């Protein structure tokens, strides 16, 4: 099987590096070990308690503190602000199969668990965001001015063929453009298609607008 | 006070603070104020407080994980108290409107 | 005397006669009354049925009816007292006694001509011999015999307990008469389940009697059905179940049943602020979603209902609840009607012990008795609603008592009391519901406390009865242990304490461990009990 490594040295970019199978598996194992071995200053196993308090309330969301993730696993804290989407996906998978070790029947309650990072030290003023921060994890503060309603957004969409019964296989929806099939593999008809509303998987969506707090810097 | 009875009676607790002169109490107050100013440099209690983080945790715990029930409160005592409180108030200048002060006492006990 | 054969020397006698049924207000008595009613209606026996709930009421009814009836049947009353002394009958009358109360009074045992007992002679009975109980050196020998008499009679009469269900006895008679219907068997099952629910019998005896009724259920099922061709869905189908201990879980949400079952509530300490988190630990161990657990059971997902009993059992085992499963029965008829025996017990009991101040206790008895027939199924469902209210009030009272620490040790027994005007004290003013509350409260207390000695104590509990007369009901409960015989001495202890104190005690209830006291008498009465139990 794929062999364990020193993670911090590589010729690739960080995103490419953590995307590759070997280091992905190593990151997965490291975060699993971090969850199953991190302790408080008094010696309390922190994430056993947090996972139990999550699975009691069925909250299906695990909050992790950066200020001790950096203490336990250095390289994970190194890669996290640099390649956050990839590392957070890996963290989600590792946390899911830790939770299904602690509570084996929890897949009946939820099939996916999100790792939420807190106390991120690279805080930024809202007007100080620049191109230097693109595709990186940031922390900001502000007052919420507007919110949409909670809306269903496509996440894994299956399309009914425009001329026959066939369901074109799942497309992973993006936040940039509406993913589309082009033409059907069973019969190469093309162009418009129907969404299979029953078999398509949706996710909750809510878009908010946040601005700087009135007393922070907006002095007129 | 210049406020009216419908707005006064909605306040369960009325508090009056007066800056009357009393040199010993003024000495104690002034020494405490100077002590606060030197203590908080950027750099009547007799019981010691809780730390404020502990107090925030205590309040938020007590407001959710605790729901005080009422089963017995010495009904005749409270009723007698309220009745002659109404009698004395009729002769003077603050307003225990009928049930709001009874319910204020119930809320304060809870 | 004991009746050796119910058929010949009881039923064939009264079959030719007008009869008067006196029936106690308890579910076993109601079921036995229903069975005997059905037999008499098959044979056109002109019976009259009178409810009673205390000795004063039985005496009043007998004084009203003594001139017209010569044959009397007492159901769940009369065995544990001298009926001749209490009632003062004419010598030509005959009293049949189908009563579960034990020990039987020796006068009733050895009265050959007038008192006839519809009690199994193979029940747990230890009657003393006749020569030990009924009639210078000869004077010394006589006095020694009297000393032997008082000693042996105290040893006999100390502990009271309950024998085989009266409903089971009446169904045995129906089977001997070969007139046993499936509904009669269901009434027998409900009668046994009344004893089990109220903890009147040991677990071993309950398992033995369930083993008895299993054969009758199998016989009734195979009377007209097999595995190839079956009856209409309308027909009643009684099935043996190795089901859950949780109360009314098929008519509730599972959350409510875990909340209000005395077993799980006592284990998890759900009266306490920490208990809900312990319950959530249990539910998360099972993997049941909370939105499903808090949904009504009939609306719960069938994927979860498929193997819920095994899930609850195997989680209960590792959480320390060792006997979550119980041997019981259920009845199905029509498409949608499904009840456990415990469910019918709780519904009928709640109808009978209903707190409504309408009419009279006899009226509530009548509603409870009607609910045991399938022509009055609406009354059964209404009784299930009243059972929901009763169980919620029971848990509220237990939480109040344990939080405010009303349950307090007083040496050889724990003591508790309910104050006037507190929430839902009206529901437990009546003695039977008070006894049930005291049992549940003692289980919660011994599950709560860390004190190993306090886990072994009995409980004495009091509540108001009549403010205008200034009286309180008092009940006595033995220690709540897994291996208890369910024998208790509080009948004789109450009697001897009251006599030693010259107390104003009215002994009206059929259980000797349930009494009425003038309220101011309680202090010296409790002091006497403390000095007596030592
Ligand atoms: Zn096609």
């Amino acid at each position: 099987e794929s062999i364990e490594n020193l993670e911090d040295l590589k010729g690739h970019s960080v995103r490419e590096w953590v995307s590759m199978a070997g280091p992905r598996l190593e990151i997965h194992h490291r975060f699993k070990n971090f969850l199953r071995t991190h302790v408080d200053s008094h010696g309390h196993n922190v994430f056993k308690e947090r996972i139990s308090d999550m699975c009691k309330e069925n909250r299906e969301s695990l909050v992790v503190n950066y200020e001790d993730l950096a203490a336990r696993e250095h390289v994970l804290a190194y890669f996290l602000p640099e390649a956050p989407a990839e590392l957070l996906q890996i963290f989600d998978e590792a946390a899911l199969e830790v939770v299904l070790a602690m509570y084996p029947k929890y897949d009946r309650i939820t099939n996916h668990i999100h790792v939420r990072i807190s106390h991120l030290p690279l805080v930024e003023e809202l007007r100080s965001l620049r191109q230097l921060h693109l595709n990186q994890l940031i922390r900001t503060s502000g007052v919420v001015t507007s919110c949409t309603g909670v809306l269903p957004q496509l996440s894994m969409v299956k399309y009914n063929c425009n001329k026959c019964n066939f369901v074109l296989g799942p497309f992973c929806q993006s936040q940039n453009q509406e993913v589309k099939p082009g033409s059907c593999p069973e019969c190469q008809s093309a162009g418009p298609f129907e969404v299979n509303m029953e078999e398509t998987i949706y996710q909750n969506y809510q878009r908010i607008r946040i601005q700087e707090s009135p007393g922070k810097v907006a002095a007129g | 006070v210049d406020l009216t009875e419908p707005i006064i009676s909605r306040f369960d607790i009325l508090c009056v603070v007066r800056d009357t002169v009393d040199p010993v109490q003024d000495e104690m107050l002034a020494r405490f104020v100077v002590g606060s100013h030197v203590r908080h440099h950027p750099s009547t209690y007799g019981v010691e407080p809780l730390p404020q983080e502990v107090l925030k945790k205590y309040i938020i715990y007590a407001k959710e994980r605790v729901h005080p029930k009422l089963n017995q409160m010495d009904q005749d005592k409270v009723a007698k108290m309220y009745s002659d409180l109404r009698k004395e108030s009729m002769a003077t200048g603050s307003i225990p409107i009928t049930v709001r002060h009874i319910e204020s006492m119930i809320r304060m006990a809870e | 005397m004991f009746v050796s054969d119910f058929r010949k020397e009881f039923y064939e006698v009264v079959q030719s006669q007008r009869v008067l049924l006196f029936v106690a207000s308890d579910v076993d008595a109601l079921c036995a009354c229903k069975i005997l009613q059905a037999l008499f209606q098959c044979d056109h026996v002109q019976y009259t049925l009178v409810p009673v709930s205390g000795w004063q009421e039985l005496e009043t009814a007998f004084l009203e009816h003594k001139e017209q009836f010569h044959y009397f049947i007492l159901i769940n009353c009369g065995a544990n007292v001298d009926l001749l002394d209490i009632l003062q009958p004419d010598e030509d009358t005959i009293f049949f006694v189908c009563d579960t109360h034990r020990p039987v009074n020796v006068v009733n045992v050895y009265n050959d001509t007038q008192i006839k007992l519809l009690i199994k002679q193979d029940d747990d009975l230890e009657v003393p011999a006749y020569e030990d109980i009924f009639r210078t050196m000869r004077r010394r020998q006589r006095r020694e015999w009297e000393a032997r008499r008082r000693d042996i009679l105290f040893d006999y009469e100390q502990y009271e307990y309950h024998g085989t269900s009266s409903a089971m006895v009446m169904f045995e008679l129906a089977w001997m008469l070969s007139k046993d219907l499936n509904d009669m068997l269901w009434w027998a099952i409900v009668g046994l389940t009344d004893q089990w629910v109220q903890d009147k019998i040991t677990q071993m005896k309950y398992v033995t009697d369930v083993g008895v009724l299993q054969r009758h259920v199998s016989r009734h099922n195979h009377r007209n059905e097999d595995e190839e061709n079956t009856l209409s869905v309308d027909c009643t189908r009684i099935s043996f179940e190795y089901d859950l201990r949780l109360v009314l879980y098929q008519h509730w949400s599972l959350h409510d049943s875990l909340c209000n079952t005395s077993y799980t509530a006592a284990r998890f300490k759900l009266w306490s602020v920490h208990g809900q988190k312990r319950l959530q630990e249990f539910l998360a161990d099972m993997g049941l979603p909370l939105k499903q657990v808090k949904q009504k059971f009939q609306a719960m997902d069938i994927s979860l209902k498929e193997n819920l009993r095994e899930m609850i059992e195997e989680s209960a085992n590792k959480f320390g609840m060792k006997d979550m499963r119980v041997q019981t029965f259920s009845i199905h008829f029509g498409f949608k009607h499904k009840f456990l025996a415990s469910d019918v017990v709780f519904a009928t009991m709640s109808l009978m012990e209903s707190p409504e101040k309408d009419g009279s206790g006899t009226d509530h008895f009548i509603q409870a008795l009607d609910s045991l027939s399938r022509s009055n199924l609406d009354k059964l469902y209404h009784g299930l609603e009243l059972a929901k209210k009763q169980l919620r009030a029971t848990q509220q009272t237990i939480a109040s008592c344990l939080c405010t620490n009303l349950v307090i040790s007083q040496g050889p027994f724990l003591y508790c009391s309910l104050m006037e005007g507190t929430p839902d004290v009206m529901l437990f003013s009546r003695p039977a519901s008070l006894s049930l509350l005291s049992k549940h409260l003692l289980k919660s207390f011994v599950c709560s406390t860390k004190n190993r000695r306090c886990k072994l104590l009995p409980l004495v509990m009091a509540a108001p009865l009549s403010m205008e007369h200034g009286t309180v009901t008092v009940v006595g409960i033995p220690p709540e242990t897994d291996s208890s015989d369910r024998k208790n001495f509080f009948g004789r202890a109450f009697e001897k304490a009251a006599e030693s104190t010259s107390s104003r005690m009215l002994h009206n209830h059929f259980d000797l461990s349930v009494i009425e006291l003038k309220a101011e008498d309680r202090s010296k009465f409790l002091d006497a009990l403390i000095s007596l139990l030592s």
